[PDB]
């Protein structure tokens, strides 16, 4: 809940898992841009903007 | 807006049915009044038989009209006498022709007209008998007509039916109110052909529901009789 | 519905004869049985000689 | 979760009877009607008022809409 | 050939709902006719005059048919 | 006690019970159809294409 | 004062009619089932008999007769000490976890 | 030798499902609706199959095919009206089931509650989609409005309405894809219902009291089969009353008219079981906020397990909560009535106020009332 997650060791777990979850987020964002062929992002990246 | 009254139709009863003689008279009204401008394509002369006409009368009625259908050996659309297979004739070849013919307005399909307007027959009847003179302060463009019941207070249809507008086959007077009643009940039959059957559908079920409900419930209570009479006692040491 | 005939309807622009609704020439309606103005589509005016409607 | 180890219970004595030896409708109206009135009295004060306020607001909305459609002498 | 509807309507004219409705309609008639250009169209009290008359009629007419 | 002999002769065996249901279904459909239909045209006498076809 | 409102609410609650003490009506979450397991034998047996009788009554939809209803002053919070102990132990474990 | 009932795999599953499954004795009629829903599912699916056997999904034949079913097909009108009023009765039973779940704290079965919310979503989608199939004026126009509501979604939203429509607007492609999805979805509903029953059967049903009924459990087959039979019979009584005496009662007459995209109907309204959330949509001025409120009006059911704070699971012993629940029910009735009415004075203000009161009761009044409830009982 609110207080039971508000502990020192819980923020320690949060700090430990920030990198993996944060770059899982990057994995998801890159996968979404890839799957949708998002021209807003894919235009800037090199060697792929040629597909447009 | 002004909606329709609640006329005591002969078929408005919970287990009542339409008067089929009036169905036949209303169909005559449809033939010789509005069949020249209105279409009822969803119904056919086959539906007529057994509820308002016999087989021979239906055959004669069908052959009284001419329907153009089929490509011949040369491919031309040939006209032949209508038969029981054919649906009701469409007065205008294509809808745009109908609009251009009358005033640009389209006569709605009379097949589902009663089941489509909020109020049912009581609406349409009220319209047909509701042809009034425009009130003070309301102008009328030459070609339109004033009807309080029609949304917009201005209908694009000339007064269809009036006194002696027809001659019923039976011999009942062709006065305007009677014609309106007959045509409205015929349109109710056309919109909901199953009406009579539905009523006969319901009555049996109702009597059936007067027999299954008191039984099954009893059976349930019978099967509950063990629990509802169950008695308990606490005997701690 | 129907189709408003042009060059009619007192104001001048359009006239729907079904129930006598006159329309403003610019595309609106000044008054009449019709509730609101005539719909305007997402047309484009590029190359006036060849104007495309979306 | 099935019959045989649902829970633990002791010193409980229960009786019942065959459905073929007792009436299926034991005084269905002698105590049924008083029971219905008792339950109705128990639940009426907490059930009705939310529906009655809806009745009033429905009537007021309908009448006010009709009045608004009427012309307002101008 | 006279109509059942016209005589039923005439008999339904002389009931007090339709009497007040007719008075209100006549007042609007004189008001709108007197005033040169007014959007005030006597449609609404005409509608109440109807709503009284057609209901009175519908209660009786179908027996005459 | 008619019910006692009825049960002892045609209800105890489930096979004869099912025969009773199946056979009585015939005649219940018969009688119920006829009674309900008769009630139906009694309420609507003269308005169906069964009491006026002789006219045409 | 508030005790009148409390008594009115106890009368209007309903479980007094069914011959249930207050602790018979509490939702059975993890703490509650652990506390129920922690109950002594006699209290647990009376509790289960009371609950079974109440379920019978609401199955038949017959409220228990007037005279032997659970009075306000006769209502004993038997579960309360065990539930308090269970909650305290759980809170201590959670504090240790944090 | 062992019982075929509880040794054969299929028969063992059926036995543990609804033959020898322990059930609370004091289960009232409010639970019967569950089985009714299943019945109202099957009675739907079968009928749908027959309708699909005389329906030609196309803008040139949809209305004509439905008319042909109604008139010409032997006993086709009965199937058609059976289908329509069965969908209406399905939604009646669904709403009553949700009300029961709210009232007696049945949302403490979190997994079953969430699966039920998913089922409810799927049922609304199926009914909205199916109402398009007759291709009447109301069908097409309402479909245009509801699908165009997705244009309010930022960025992708506009493209989505082009994707769902299969083009620039609701046309034949939309009709046929709606037909296909309307065919497939009820079987997904059946699978989700099986999962929902599995989750519930793991823990067992909840009695009206809210106390665990493990001490008093009765076998399902001898009792809770014939009771459900009686419930289904009563449901059939109501449903055939609707079909056989007032067929087009709840349905708008404007459907019995060919879908003409050249004429907007006088009032565009969805079904009576859709008017409450559509009125919620109407209440919020912002377009995107309207869709958010519309989806939240049903998604709020998932929050209910978290918002419970009273120590008693059910509501039999919480009269204040009972009054709040009935206020909520009256508010939903007001939402439906407002959705039926046009957005004019005073319907605008009434709809807005009732829309606020809906969320205010669910999120605020119920938990605060539960806190006062616990405080009033020494705990
Ligand atoms: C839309 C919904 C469609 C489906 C609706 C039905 C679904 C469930 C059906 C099965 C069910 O729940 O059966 C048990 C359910 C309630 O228990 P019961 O079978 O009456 O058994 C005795 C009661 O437990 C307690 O009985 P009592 O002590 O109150 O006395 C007998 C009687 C009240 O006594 C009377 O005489 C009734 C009033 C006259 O009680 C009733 O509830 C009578 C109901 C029927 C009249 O049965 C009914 O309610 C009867 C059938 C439904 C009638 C309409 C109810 C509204
Ligand atoms: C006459 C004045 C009373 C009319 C009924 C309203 C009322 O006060 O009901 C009290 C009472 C319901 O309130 P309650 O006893 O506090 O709670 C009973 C449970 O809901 C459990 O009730 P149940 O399932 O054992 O049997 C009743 C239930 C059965 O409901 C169904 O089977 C579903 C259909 C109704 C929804 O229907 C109702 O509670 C609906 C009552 C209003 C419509 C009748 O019902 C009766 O005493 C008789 C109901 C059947 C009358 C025929
Ligand atoms: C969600 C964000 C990624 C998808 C997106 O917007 O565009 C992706 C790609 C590329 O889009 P784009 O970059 O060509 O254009 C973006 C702007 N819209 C979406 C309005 C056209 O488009 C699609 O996949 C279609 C849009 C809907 C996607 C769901
Ligand atoms: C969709 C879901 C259902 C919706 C509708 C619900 C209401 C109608 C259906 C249920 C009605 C109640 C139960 C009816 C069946 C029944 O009584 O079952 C228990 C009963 C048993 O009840 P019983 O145990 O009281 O009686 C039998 C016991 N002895 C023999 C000692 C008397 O089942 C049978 O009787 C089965 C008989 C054999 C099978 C059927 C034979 C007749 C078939 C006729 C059709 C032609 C072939
Ligand atoms: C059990 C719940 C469903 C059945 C309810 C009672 C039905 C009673 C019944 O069958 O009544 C007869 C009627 C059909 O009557 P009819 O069109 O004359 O056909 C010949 C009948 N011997 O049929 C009916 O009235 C209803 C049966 C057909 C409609 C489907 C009902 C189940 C869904
Ligand atoms: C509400 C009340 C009615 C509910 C529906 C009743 C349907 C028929 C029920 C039946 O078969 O009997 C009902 C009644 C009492 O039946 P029961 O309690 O079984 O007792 C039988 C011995 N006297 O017995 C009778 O009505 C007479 C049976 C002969
Ligand atoms: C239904 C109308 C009848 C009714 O509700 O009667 C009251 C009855 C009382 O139930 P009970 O638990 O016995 O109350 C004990 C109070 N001391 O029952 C209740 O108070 C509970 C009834 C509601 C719970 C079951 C759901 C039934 C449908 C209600 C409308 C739902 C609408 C959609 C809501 C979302
Ligand atoms: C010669 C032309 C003509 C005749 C005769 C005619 N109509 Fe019409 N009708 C029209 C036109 C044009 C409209 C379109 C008006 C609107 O807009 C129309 C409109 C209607 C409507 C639509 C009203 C509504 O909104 O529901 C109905 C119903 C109708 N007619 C029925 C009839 C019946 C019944 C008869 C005769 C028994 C009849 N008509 C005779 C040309 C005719
Ligand atoms: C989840 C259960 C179902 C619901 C709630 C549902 C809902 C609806 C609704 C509301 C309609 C419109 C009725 C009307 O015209 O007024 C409809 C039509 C239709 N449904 Fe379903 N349906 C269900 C199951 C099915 C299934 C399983 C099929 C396919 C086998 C099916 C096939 C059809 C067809 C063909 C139509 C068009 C015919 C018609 O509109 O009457 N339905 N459905
Ligand atoms: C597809 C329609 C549905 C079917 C076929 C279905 C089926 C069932 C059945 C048969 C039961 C047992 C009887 C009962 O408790 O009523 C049940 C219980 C339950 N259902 Fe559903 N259900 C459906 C929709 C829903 C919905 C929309 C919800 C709410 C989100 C829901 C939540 C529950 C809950 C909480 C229970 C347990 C009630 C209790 O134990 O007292 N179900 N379901």
């Amino acid at each position: 809940m609110l207080s039971r997650f508000l502990g020192p060791r819980y923020r320690e777990l949060a700090r430990n898992w920030i990198p993996t979850a944060s770059m899982w987020g990057a994995v998801g964002a890159v996968g979404l841009v890839w799957a949708t062929d998002w021209r807003l992002i894919l235009d800037w990246v090199p060697y792929i903007n040629g597909k447009f | 807006e002004l909606h329709a009254p609640s006329y005591p139709w002969s078929h408005r009863g919970l287990l009542s049915s339409l008067d089929h003689t009036s169905i036949r008279r209303g169909f005559q009204v449809y033939k010789q009044v509005c069949s020249s401008c209105h279409s009822m394509d969803y119904v056919a002369y086959r539906h007529l038989v057994g509820v308002c006409y016999t087989e021979e009368e239906a055959k004669a009625l069908a052959e009284e009209v001419e329907v153009q259908d089929g490509p011949n050996e040369d491919g031309e659309m040939f006209m032949r006498p209508g038969k029981l297979s054919d649906y009701f004739p469409k007065p205008y070849p294509n809808p745009e022709a109908a609009r251009a013919a009358n005033n640009g307005a389209l006569p709605p399909d009379l097949s589902y007209i009663v089941r489509a307007r909020h109020g049912g027959e009581d609406y349409v009847f009220s319209l047909l008998t509701g042809y009034c003179e425009p009130p003070t302060g309301v102008s009328l463009r030459e070609g339109l007509y004033f009807n309080p019941y029609f949304p917009g207070q201005a209908i694009a249809m000339a007064p269809p039916i009036y006194n002696e507008v027809l001659e019923f086959d039976d011999g009942t007077p062709a006065t305007m109110s009677q014609v309106a009643k007959d045509v409205c009940t015929f349109l109710r039959w056309a919109s909901e052909p199953e009406h009579d059957h539905r009523k006969r559908m319901g009555l049996k079920m109702l009597m059936m529901m007067g027999l299954l409900l008191p039984l099954v419930y009893a059976m349930k209570r019978h099967k509950w009789s063990v629990l509802k009479s169950r008695k308990l006692a606490y005997r701690p040491p | 519905g129907c189709v408003p005939i042009a060059n009619a309807g007192d104001f001048g622009g359009y006239y729907c004869p079904c129930h006598g609704s006159h329309y403003d020439a610019s595309g609106r309606i000044r008054k009449g049985p019709a509730p609101l103005n005539l719909e305007v589509p997402t047309y484009e005016f590029t190359s006036d000689d060849l104007v495309i409607v979306g | 979760r099935e019959f045989g180890h649902l829970t633990r219970m002791r010193h409980v004595i229960t009786y019942s009877l065959s459905p073929f030896e007792q009436r299926a409708f034991p005084h269905y109206f002698t105590k049924g009607i008083p029971n219905v009135l008792r339950r109705t009295r128990a639940c009426i004060l907490r059930v009705a008022p939310p529906f009655v306020v809806f009745y009033l607001v429905y009537t007021w909305g309908t009448q006010e809409f009709e009045k608004s459609k009427r012309k307002n002498p101008a | 050939l006279v109509d059942p509807l016209t005589t039923v309507r005439e008999q339904c004219e002389q009931i007090e709902k339709c009497i007040k409705a007719r008075e209100r309609l006549e007042l609007c008639d004189q008001r709108v006719s007197s005033r040169s250009q007014t959007e005030e169209d006597c449609t609404e009290e005409l509608f109440d005059f109807l709503h009284a008359r057609d209901h009175c009629v519908a209660h009786k007419l179908f027996n005459s048919l | 006690t008619l019910t006692a002999r009825l049960y002892s002769l045609l209800f105890r065996r489930t096979s004869t019970f099912a025969l009773t249901i199946a056979v009585g279904a015939l005649f219940f459909e018969r009688a119920f159809d006829q009674g309900a239909d008769a009630i139906y045209e009694h309420i609507n006498q003269g308005k169906l294409w069964k009491h006026i076809k002789h006219k045409y | 004062w508030l005790e009148g409102i409390r008594k009115w609410y106890y009368n209007a609650a309903g479980f007094n009619k069914l011959g249930l003490m207050r602790d018979d009506t509490i939702y059975e979450d993890d703490d509650v089932k652990e506390a129920i397991r922690r109950l002594p034998e006699n209290l647990y047996n009376d509790r289960v008999f009371r609950i079974k009788r109440a379920l019978d009554l609401t199955m038949r939809q017959q409220i228990l007769p007037k005279e032997q209803w659970t009075k306000y002053e006769e209502d004993k919070f038997y579960l309360e000490p065990y539930l308090k102990e269970v909650i305290r132990e759980r809170k201590e474990r959670e504090e240790w976890a944090k | 030798m062992t019982n075929i009932r509880k040794s054969h795999p299929l028969m063992k599953i059926i036995n543990n499902a609804f033959i020898d499954l322990p059930a609370p004795s004091n289960i009232s009629s409010w639970w019967n609706f569950g089985s009714l829903l299943g019945i109202c599912l099957i009675l739907q699916i079968l009928t749908g199959l027959f309708l699909a056997m005389h329906y030609t999904s196309d803008t040139t034949t949809a209305f004509s095919s439905v008319t042909h079913i109604c008139r010409d097909v032997n006993y086709g009108w009965v199937i058609r009206y059976l289908h329509a009023n069965g969908a209406s009765m399905f939604f009646i039973c669904l709403f009553i089931h949700v009300g029961r779940g709210l009232y007696y704290g049945s949302y403490m079965f979190l997994e079953t509650w969430n699966i039920g919310v998913v089922l409810l979503f799927t049922v609304m989608a199926t009914a909205f989609m199916g109402y398009v199939l007759p291709w009447g004026q109301m069908s097409f126009w309402g479909a245009t409005v509801i699908t165009n509501l997705l244009s309010a979604i930022p960025y992708i939203g506009t493209d989505l309405v082009e994707w769902i429509w299969g083009g620039f607007s609701v046309d034949k492609a939309t009709l046929t894809r709606f037909f296909a999805f309307h065919f497939i979805l009820p079987f997904i509903i059946t699978a989700l219902a099986a999962v929902h029953l599995l989750f519930l059967h793991e823990t067992g049903s909840n009695n009206p009291t809210g106390i665990s009924s493990d001490m008093d459990k009765i076998p399902f087959h001898p009792y809770y089969t014939i009771k459900d039979i009686l419930g289904a019979l009563f449901m059939m009584l109501i449903l055939l009353i609707l079909v056989l005496f007032s067929p087009d009662l709840l349905g708008d007459p404007d459907n019995y008219t060919p879908a003409n995209p050249l004429n907007t109907p006088p009032h565009i309204k969805p079904e009576w079981y859709f008017l409450f959330a559509y009125a919620i949509l109407r209440s919020i001025p912002n377009k995107l906020g309207g869709v958010l409120a519309l989806v939240a009006s049903i998604l709020i059911l998932i929050l209910m397990p978290m918002l419970h704070t009273s120590k008693q699971r059910s509501m039999m012993f919480r009269p204040l909560s009972q009054c709040l629940f009935w206020m909520l029910v009256a508010d939903l009735i007001t939402l439906t009535w407002i959705g039926g009415q046009p957005v004019e004075h005073p319907f605008i203000i009434i709809g807005q106020l009732a829309s606020i009161l809906y969320f205010l009761i669910i999120l605020v009044l119920m938990p605060i009332t539960s806190i006062i409830e616990n405080n009033l009982l020494k705990w």
